[PDB]
């Protein structure tokens, strides 16, 4: 009942420092490739004093 | 007459359970209107 496969490229994971190096490596080896852009978290506005606002909805009910 | 041989804080021997609350309720007439934040509650 083990998991059998016939794909030699099943565990092939390659690491590249930048996107263009990976693109050039894929294009050099004749592999049709797709590229997904890097998703970064946008900066937030953090305030500890917003938990105790006088008239805003951002008051905390407890702590 | 200057007397310092007696304890003048004897009124608290006759206080009941609700004395603070009725004192607040009677004081409620003298107090001024409270400021408003513009909404009923922060969850509103």
């Amino acid at each position: 009942g083990w998991a059998s496969t016939a794909d030699p490229l099943s565990n092939l994971v390659l690491t590249f420092s930048t996107k263009e190096d990976a693109i050039a490596f894929a294009e050099k080896n004749g592999w049709s490739y797709d590229v997904e852009e890097r998703k970064v978290p946008k900066p937030k506005s953090k305030s500890y004093g917003a938990n105790f606002s006088w008239n805003k909805r951002t008051r905390v009910s407890t702590k | 007459p200057f007397d310092n041989t007696t304890y003048k804080n004897l009124q608290h021997h006759d206080y009941s359970t609700y004395t603070f609350l009725d004192l607040n309720l009677d004081l409620s007439k003298f107090r001024m209107p409270q400021p408003s934040s513009g909404r009923e509650s922060p969850r509103h």
